[PDB]
């Protein structure tokens, strides 16, 4: 539908930004919202015909990209952590004034961060399931554990015999910050009492971290904190 | 498709010698809109003159007015020429002040 | 400039959900509602451009132009409804639509055998960690949160495997 | 004010 | 009386010299106020009323973004129609988009319209209920089920009873010197002898508004319709109009006829006799 790049996005607090939004629905109107805990859906930009038709964004630190057609590129420069929210791009076939309905891309999630240096890779841990529960319920449930991460940008998963699974799992929406510059996120998966006796099946948490970019500065004391999967996995026991 | 333009050509008021007045060019139920309009004086075109911005009447049919400052004379005689792709020949319309 | 009512709004399952919103421009003349899934993006529900009911399965919305009010029925709620519903408006002349502040509705499963349970869960692979687990709960339980430093308690999460009235309500602690 | 509904033709 | 507010839109295609002509002109009643023209230098809206200027750099900033969007949607349009009627890319094409309301005396809307030309002839229009489309052929039935997809009648609609109406309001009170005026025509004749036996009598009326007049002849105080020559009404320039009615009368018998002249501003019908 409508491509936005990148999902997710980590700056200091200062440095330049470009959020890159581009529809092939030969749409001739464009716009870009805000979504944060304050305000779910703050609009910003309104674009038809490439042409700038309302800004409500008070700042000129925001300044869209539509000289090509199909696309409306956003560059923020001198960000600031109050910038910290997802940018929703979205297109409509008709020009703003007239539009009857309004498509919404993915979405691009931006922490402006004072410092660089609090950005840390999730430690995960697999907590295999109570005996009490498996003789009681004959249920089996696994619990992941994702820790000490920062900023809140990471995706959670279930893989079973190598395969990603979703039945029978919930995640929790919602990181929740552990200390100020740290967050935390659970996600349980319940099988049978059979299928976690089963020493053949084996399950693995994966916790998916979205950091640093390849071109950010860092200092060579310590391994810089780039996207990276951080996983977790126990096999199922007679027990 | 293509209409031609009929044309009036006239003076603001009543014409007197000596008096300044306004020589008027109004071409109107022409069809497209491409159209060009010269005032002449004694045959020479007019510099400088004005025209009021396209409309079109009922049927879709544009009209124009040209106008220039004039000083109706005895001696100086004055005209429009309309040129429009429904004629071969541009059509030049005398004014005729004691109609 | 768009306002919504109620900020948030628990229904159980099958029962009835009445969302509002008003505006305070004399020029709306019409409304969208847009509905907004957890971690999704916002997708068009309901738009009406006229006074009156406009249905759509189990959906309603109503538009009351002279007192610059839209409403948004639903019936028959199920758990999939649960999302942030948000009230858009676009005044003649303008260019954009305009969301409110949204209303979160919450709509729980009914569980028909709840039989509560907490259980302790270990991690092997690094001693000095424990966590809790209270699970097949009822849909009504108030689970309560964490005010001490060091302790989390997580939200109701619900999961479903494949079996029958498999709907299970879940929560984590740990220190 | 101008005012005409500009949906594409 | 009553009153209206009316935009004219023409946007005519160029092939193979760039964007095509667009120019949009208002009026109040038959008083342009605003106009703008794609090819000005200025690309902005510009007055043509003394009595428009009044408005602060907020209306100019806002008409000049709204009509040069107008100016793009006539663009793509232009290509769809195009593209509808089989046309060749090399023939220059237009499309012309009249709108407007009308308010009583009583300043409340009274009628709304729209209507929409493809090469000087009928395209889409809005009915009288502003609820409903009529479509001139083929080609236009797919504008008008694209329209009632989009609720462009609805959206129509509510420009035409809200904003419009409001801010003919605003401008009927800002030029409330010029625009609610009723100036009678000045009326006279002429005689000019054609031939040995017959004569032209040619009955004047100058300087009146609004435009609309009625300039009929009588002999014997029967009105005649034969031999009359009748030519359109023009503006004179100044924001009055012209017009004149002929007649080719026998020699001997240019006091038989009579010229009666009806207008607006005249308190009797007049009466003219050589």
């Amino acid at each position: 539908k409508i491509i936005q790049k990148p999902k997710y996005l980590v700056a200091v607090t200062g440095s330049e930004k470009i959020l890159i939004c581009e529809q092939y629905l030969g749409h001739n109107a464009m716009y870009w919202y805000r979504q944060s805990a304050k305000k779910p859906l703050e609009f910003m930009f309104s674009y038809s015909y490439q042409m700038l038709m309302d800004n409500q964004t008070a700042s000129s630190r925001f300044q869209p990209q539509s000289s090509k057609k199909n696309h409306l590129d956003l560059q923020i420069t001198a960000l600031k952590p109050d910038d910290s929210a997802t940018y929703f791009c979205a297109s409509s076939q008709d020009r703003g004034d007239s539009a009857h309905t309004l498509y919404f891309g993915s979405g691009t999630r931006l922490t402006v961060l004072e410092d660089l240096r609090n950005v840390t890779p999730p430690k995960v841990s697999l907590f295999e399931p109570s005996k009490a529960e498996i003789a009681n319920k004959q249920k089996a449930t696994l619990v992941c554990l994702a820790r000490g991460f920062f900023p809140d940008h990471v995706e959670l998963s279930w893989w079973v015999n190598g395969k990603e699974v979703h039945s029978g799992v919930c995640t929790d929406p919602q990181a929740y910050k552990e200390s100020n510059y740290s967050y935390c996120l659970s996600s349980r998966l319940r099988v049978s009492a059979t299928f976690w006796h089963n020493p053949r099946n084996h399950f693995r948490c994966q916790v998916q971290f979205h950091g640093l970019s390849e071109e950010d500065k860092w200092p060579e004391g310590s391994p810089k904190p780039v996207t990276q999967n951080i996983s977790a996995e126990a096999w199922g026991r007679a027990d | 498709i293509q209409r031609t333009p009929k044309i009036q050509v006239y003076s603001r008021h009543p014409a007197e010698n000596g008096k300044s007045n306004f020589l008027n060019c109004y071409v109107s139920g022409f069809h497209p809109s491409d159209i060009e309009v010269d005032l002449l004086k004694n045959g020479e075109r007019i510099e400088k003159v004005e025209h009021s911005d396209l409309s079109f009447s009922k049927d879709w049919s544009f009209y124009l007015l040209y106008y220039t400052e004039f000083t109706p004379t005895e001696k100086d005689e004055y005209a429009c020429r309309v040129n429009h792709v429904t004629l071969s020949q541009p059509k030049i319309v005398k004014w005729d002040r004691d109609m | 400039k768009v306002q919504q009512s109620p900020e948030s709004l628990i229904v159980p399952e099958g029962g009835m959900a009445s969302l509002n919103c008003t505006s305070s421009d004399r020029n709306v003349d019409y409304f969208w509602w847009y509905r907004q899934h957890s971690g999704k993006s916002p997708k068009m529900l309901m738009s009406i451009f006229s006074n009156g009911e406009k249905e759509e399965g189990r959906f309603t919305v109503h538009l009351n132009k002279a007192s610059l009010h839209t409403s948004l029925h639903i019936r028959d709620s199920q758990p999939s409804d649960s999302a942030l519903y948000l009230c858009a408006a676009r005044s003649s002349g303008s260019w954009q639509l305009i969301f409110g502040s949204g209303t979160q509705l919450t709509v729980m499963p009914d569980i028909q055998n709840p039989e509560p349970a907490v259980y302790q869960l270990k991690d092997p692979r690094s001693q000095d960690s424990t966590l809790c687990l209270f699970t097949d709960f009822d849909s009504q339980i108030n689970v309560p949160k964490t005010m001490e430093s060091g302790t989390f308690i997580t939200d109701k999460c619900v999961l479903d495997m494949k079996a029958m009235d498999s709907k299970s309500n879940g929560a984590i602690a740990w220190s | 004010v101008v005012g005409a509904v500009g949906v594409g033709k | 009386g009553s009153h209206s507010m009316r935009y004219f839109y023409t946007s005519v295609s160029r092939p193979g010299r760039g964007e095509p002509r667009f120019i949009a002109v208002g009026y109040v009643d038959d008083t342009q106020f605003v106009r703008f023209d794609s090819d000005a230098a200025s690309q902005r809206m510009e007055p043509r009323a003394p009595w428009i200027e009044q408005e602060g750099p907020e209306y100019w900033d806002q008409e000049t973004r709204n009509v040069k969007a107008q100016s793009q949607t006539d663009r793509v349009d232009l290509g769809t129609l195009r593209g509808y009627y089989n046309q060749s890319e090399d023939g220059s094409h237009t499309i012309q988009i009249m709108y407007g309301c009308d308010v009583g005396p009583d300043g409340r809307f009274l009628r709304g319209y729209r209507q929409d030309a493809y090469d000087g002839k009928d395209y889409i229009a809005l009915n009288e209920d502003l609820r409903s489309w009529t479509a001139a052929d083929m080609a236009a039935q797919i504008t008008k089920r694209k329209w009632e997809a989009a609720h462009a009648a609805e959206q129509q609609r509510a420009y035409l009873e809200g904003r419009c109406v409001e801010w003919l309001r605003r401008y009927l009170e800002n030029g409330k010197e010029t625009l609610q005026r009723t100036d009678p025509p000045k009326t006279h004749m002429t005689h000019h002898p054609i031939s040995d036996h017959e004569a032209t009598l040619r009955c004047w009326a100058l300087g009146f508004y609004p435009a609309e007049i009625t300039l009929t002849w009588q002999r014997d105080g029967e009105d005649q319709t034969q031999d009359t020559e009748l030519v359109e009404t023009r503006p004179a320039g100044d924001g009055t109009f012209q017009k004149w009615a002929a007649v080719v009368v026998p020699s001997g018998e240019e006091q038989r006829y009579t010229c009666h002249v009806q207008h607006e501003g005249l308190p009797k019908p007049l009466t003219l006799r050589w």
